[PDB]
DNA sequence: TTAGAGAATTGGAGAGTGTGTTTTTTTTTTTTTTT
DNA sequence: ACACACTCTCCAATTCTCTAA
């Protein structure tokens, strides 16, 4: 019941989306941008079907790239940090087997 | 207290200079279990005898 | 008169035994000790004159502790006992088990003289057991031989790796199919004694009585496998290594790169041609049973730390005694000294953990002496590894799929320095695996079968010389350098070491190098005063453990201020981060609680002096070489 | 023979399962918690019951708890006949599982233990106590028919054996019972008298970020039986509890 | 009340018989021909 | 052919019973 009031407290404000997406990575400094696009990501669209049965994808991927010292590595320690389903993977140490299946 | 292989050799020495063997660690400080131990090895006894049924 | 026991084979008497330990147990005064080593002279009257057994006992009792060390040169200094020294050596397995029952029953003796309050039946139920060191000269691992076997022996080496805990059993538990009647049998010599015949009288009846598995008691074993040192190995040949089997408080003692000395029993023992019959092989398996293992505080120490960090000229004197032999580099040694202190660690609720550890980079002209000084941080750092550019591969560097998981060096060198020498040999693809560990100080893997992340708080030492082979001045620094942008962006301090010609250093040098070779094995050093270098680990040691510093509002000013002067003009935001790290390392090698303006100034002016930033031309990136 | 300490945890436990008469959670009124429980069950025909620590811990000054927790192995038969006779007294319909219908397998479970241990703190010491343990799974068994009572029939002449008892290896019958045969080979499993138990093995290793330095993760292979087979599932992360074990090399 | 002559029951000594045995990846360091 | 597991058989060691001094 408490969990209930105080998400119905939340969802009832005016200013929700403005603080969902400033909620999002707090010890970044800026770069609401990319904080905003993590959060759309994190929501997903809406996966549906046509008559012919081709399927359209439902979900949204993402890449980031940036010079030096821009921390865009703490973007990918906060998803893996917060998100319930998720696995972390450097590039260097990984195997095809062992990203899909062996 | 410590583990069953590292156990070393106990010799127990008669009067008229005879000579017993037995192992284990608590045989070298106890003589009373060195002797029940002793003894405790030899094979046989002596087959038993046996009232009600019905 | 009465029969008596003797040791199989020998005519030892264990009353002689017994009663000689006991005596020494409880009488034996460390000024005895005193007496065999150099001089009367260092006597301590009031403290040496004590029982010194029976202090350790006292605190055994009442800190509730049941294993007993004792280095055998005590049963020299002891008349009594002159004799059963060797005896120990030469029949460990009886002479130790005499000693365990002689200890346990000193104990109780105690709380039922003295009549204390202690409970009896606890000091009943414990096992007490000594472990006996410092037992004599060290023997080469490869000149054991087969008239060494069952006496004791001492090791030195290297640990490779350990087995999971295996159980042991010691005692099997027997219960009746048909009446239920139920057995405790003691186990020896591996063998399970199981009764002929059901033991309760009116159920005398064969094959009658089972084992119960889960209802047996057992003990904990394992196998640590140990390597040679190199100081031994035979010329043009490569280490051995030998097994190490271990048991109950020892087990999970020691890990993968550890440097340990050991003391046990040498084994053998035959093996099976086959696991149906009772035929053995000729040759016999060799092993080692280890009851002692040591690693290679008091206010008179806490006394001399203190004096020494009220020093005024502390900095300077800790960072000429790093190297001593080593002529001049003063900037270098006291960054090397920076990175042996460490930052703080640091872990929030939310927003993650900041490394603590500092990364260096040696860069300059041959000859310059840099791996020389690897070497002495390389012996220095309790715990670390030395390797070379063209020795390592990807793999090796960081861990191996082998289905089981394998340590590489960045791994064994964990918490310590890791030394990376020729590092400019080595390929851009093993180089960029450097990236994520100096960055997070964790290593993520993702192979068949397995994935996980593993941690590495690591610090970096590395040595190189520029593209050419020897600095040119016609080409900008970071040209010279040659590593890319991403990779010297992670290093704190970069050094630039340079070979230039001047008579004055030139005579200086010469007189240095050529005074070594006046004696034999020389005493001559290049400074008046320098600290040893036991207590000058000592020092690190304790700084290390006791002392975290915290920011201060001053330091925060300075630190904005001194990094938008060096922004405002490439500076990253790394510069600053790295600033802060500097300053907390030179704030714990004062001993203070918080970092102050002094500190921060400290980090920045070594920054500045590593890059030769005053000498270089701010717009074209070059280096005037006359301002050297 | 007969154990005394076991008869005795018996009807003490029985005691505990009638009468631990906790007061409500809104009143002061007495509300007999597992009695209750033991209608649910009957309401919905389960077949294990859930059991709360600290409940144990402040009975009869914790003697019992203490018993139960130190020599689970010992006395888990006894905890059954003592719930046995219990849910007989307040619900026989639970007993069974038209014709003649074979008794339930009830199952006790407990839970919020003191303290939770790593896969690393194993040792062997602990062998045949109650514990709990937590990491991350990495592989999981299809679930298997295990014969947990079996019940034979000889060849050569119209006899039968029952209730055999298994432990770790596929065991059968000593004699023929009919001493007008000899016969001991051809032994056939009659499947339709025999029981079975689900079976699933898991395996899991060491939580990440409790691994000590310089170190690598450890594994552990576990045990599932029952109602909660397939829970498991891999790549999550989860919290086990029940008691350690020994298994020989068959 | 002792003891000695005869009968019945059980143990295991030891002799015999049959038996079993030899014997497609996936990851990582290194050389070689191919574009 | 060489250690093992298992079966078969005979013989004497043992205890029990009856009789008379
Ligand atoms: N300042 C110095 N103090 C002591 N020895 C020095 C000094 N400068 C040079 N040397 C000696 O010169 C040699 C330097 O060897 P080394 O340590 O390999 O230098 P380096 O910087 O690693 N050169 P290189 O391996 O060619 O890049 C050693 O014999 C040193 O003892
Ligand atoms: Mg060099
Ligand atoms: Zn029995
Ligand atoms: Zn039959």
């Amino acid at each position: 019941s408490d969990e209930i009031n105080e998400l119905k407290e939340m969802v009832k404000d005016e200013h929700i989306y403005d603080k969902l997406v400033r909620s999002i990575a707090p010890a970044v400094f800026g770069h609401e941008a990319v904080k905003k696009g993590i959060l759309l990501q994190m929501l997903g669209g809406v996966h549906k079907s046509t008559v012919e049965g081709i399927k359209l994808r439902g979900d949204i991927n993402i890449c980031v790239v940036g010079d030096p010292s821009t921390s865009k590595s703490q973007f990918l320690k906060y998803v893996v940090g917060f998100a319930p389903r998720s696995v972390y993977t450097s590039g260097k140490a990984s195997s095809a087997a062992g990203l899909t299946a062996a | 207290a410590r583990h069953s292989r590292f156990g070393g050799l106990l010799s127990i020495q008669t009067p008229d200079k005879t000579r017993l063997t037995v192992s284990g660690s608590q045989a070298l400080v106890d003589e009373k279990i060195a002797l029940q131990k002793l003894d405790d090895s030899k094979k046989w006894n002596k087959r038993i005898i046996k009232a009600a049924e019905g | 008169s009465e029969p008596l026991r003797i040791i199989w084979g020998t005519n030892v008497s264990i009353q002689e035994c017994t009663t000689n330990f006991r005596n020494f147990l409880m009488s034996f005064k460390y000024k005895f000790r005193k007496i065999l080593d150099e001089r009367e002279e260092f006597i301590n009257n009031t403290t040496d004159e004590e029982l010194y057994y029976i202090k350790q006992l006292n605190e055994m009792r009442e800190l509730g502790t049941s294993n007993l060390n004792l280095d055998a040169r005590n049963l020299l200094a002891y008349k009594q006992t002159e004799d059963l020294y060797h005896q120990l050596l030469n029949y460990p397995q009886e002479v130790i088990s005499i000693m365990d029952q002689t200890i346990k029953d000193c104990m109780v003796s105690l709380i039922v003289d003295n009549n204390l309050d202690y409970d009896l039946d606890e000091i009943e139920t414990k096992f007490y057991k000594v472990r006996p060191y410092n037992v004599g000269s060290c023997k080469g691992m490869r000149e054991l031989n087969p008239n060494d076997i069952d006496k004791l022996i001492n090791l030195k080496g290297l640990v490779l790796r350990s087995t999971p805990v295996i159980p042991d059993m010691k005692v099997a538990f027997f219960k009746c199919n048909v009446c239920d009647h139920t057995m405790a049998v003691e186990i020896d010599r591996g063998v399970i004694q199981e009764p002929a015949r059901c033991e309760r009288i009116d159920c005398n009846e064969p094959n009658s009585m089972s084992l119960i598995h889960n209802r047996c008691s057992f003990a904990d074993k394992q196998v640590i496998k140990l390597q040679e040192t190199p100081d031994f190995v035979p010329d043009g040949q490569t280490p051995h290594s030998i097994s190490l089997c271990v048991y109950d408080e020892l087990v999970d003692s020691c890990r993968a790169g550890d440097r340990i000395e050991v003391t046990g029993t040498f084994r053998s023992i035959p093996i099976r041609a086959n696991s149906r019959q009772r035929v053995l092989k000729s040759l016999y398996k060799t092993y080692v049973d280890v009851v002692h293992v040591k690693k290679v505080i008091t206010d008179q120490d806490l006394a001399k730390i203190r004096e020494v960090a009220a020093r005024e000229d502390l900095y300077s004197l800790l960072a000429r005694s790093i190297a001593p032999s080593i002529y001049e580099l003063e900037d270098v040694k006291k960054g090397i000294l920076l990175q042996l202190f460490g930052g703080t660690n640091k872990t929030f609720t939310k927003g993650g953990r900041y490394r603590g550890d500092i990364n260096i980079l040696l860069c300059g002209d041959p000859s310059t002496s840099k791996s020389q000084i690897l070497q002495y941080v390389h012996k220095i750092t309790p715990r670390g590894v030395y390797t070379s550019g063209k020795g390592s591969s990807a793999v090796g560097l960081t861990a191996y799929i082998t289905l089981v998981l394998e340590s590489g060096a960045l791994v064994l060198s964990d918490g310590g320095v890791c030394c990376i020498d020729e590092f400019d040999k080595m390929s851009d693809s093993t180089r960029s695996v450097l990236h994520e560990v100096m960055e997070q100080q964790t290593i993520s893997i993702a192979k068949a079968g397995i994935i996980t992340t593993l941690n590495a708080r690591s610090s970096i030492l590395a040595s190189a010389n520029p593209i050419g082979s020897r600095y040119n001045p016609n080409l900008p620094v970071t040209e010279n350098i040659d590593l890319p942008p991403p990779l010297l962006s992670r290093f704190d301090l970069v050094y630039l070491v340079l070979d230039k010609v001047d008579e004055k250093n030139d005579r200086e040098l010469a007189k240095h190098l050529t005074n070594l070779y006046l004696e034999d094995k020389p005493e001559h050093i290049s400074q008046d005063d320098v600290l040893p270098v036991e207590f000058l680990t000592m020092y690190i040691s304790y700084a290390k453990e006791h002392i975290h510093p915290i920011i201060t509002e001053a330091a925060k000013t300075e630190l904005v201020r001194a990094y938008v002067g060096m922004r405002k003009m490439t500076a990253t935001t790394r510069q600053l981060e790295s600033m802060i790290r500097l300053a907390e390392a030179h704030a714990k090698m004062k001993l203070k609680n918080v970092v102050e303006l002094e500190d921060v100034q400290e980090a920045v002016r070594l920054i500045r002096s590593a890059i030769k930033d005053y000498a270089t031309d701010p717009k074209t990136g070059k280096i005037d070489m006359n301002l050297v | 023979v007969d154990d005394v300490t076991g008869e005795k945890v018996r009807e003490a436990f029985e005691q505990f399962l009638e009468d631990f008469s906790v007061q409500s959670t809104d009143t002061g009124e007495v509300e007999k918690v597992y009695r209750a429980q033991i209608e649910f069950m009957k309401i919905y025909d389960l077949n294990t019951i859930y059991i709360d620590y600290q409940h144990l811990s402040m009975r009869e000054n914790g003697a019992l708890a203490m018993a139960i927790s130190e020599q689970y192995y010992r006395f888990l038969p006894f905890l059954q006949k003592g719930l046995r006779r219990v849910v007989r007294k307040y619900a026989p319909e639970l007993l069974n599982t038209s014709p003649e219908q074979t008794e339930r397998v009830f199952q006790i479970s407990f839970f919020n233990l003191p303290t939770v241990h790593r896969i690393r703190d194993i040792r062997s010491e602990k062998i045949g106590s109650l514990l709990s343990i937590s990491g991350t799974v990495t592989r999981t068994s299809e679930v298997r028919p295990e014969l947990y009572k079996a019940s034979f029939t000889c060849d050569m002449c119209r006899a039968i054996v029952d209730n055999v008892e298994q432990s770790f290896k596929y065991t059968e019958p000593t004699f023929c019972p009919n001493p007008s045969c000899e016969n001991r080979a051809f032994w056939t499993l009659n499947v339709t008298r025999s029981r079975f138990l689900d079976w699933q093995k898991v395996r899991i290793q060491e939580n990440a970020n409790e691994i000590p330095t310089g170190s690598m993760p450890r594994t552990l292979d576990v045990i599932l039986r029952g109602d909660s087979v397939e829970r498991a599932k891999p790549g999550d992360r989860c919290k086990f509890t029940g008691v350690e074990i020994v298994v020989p090399d068959v």
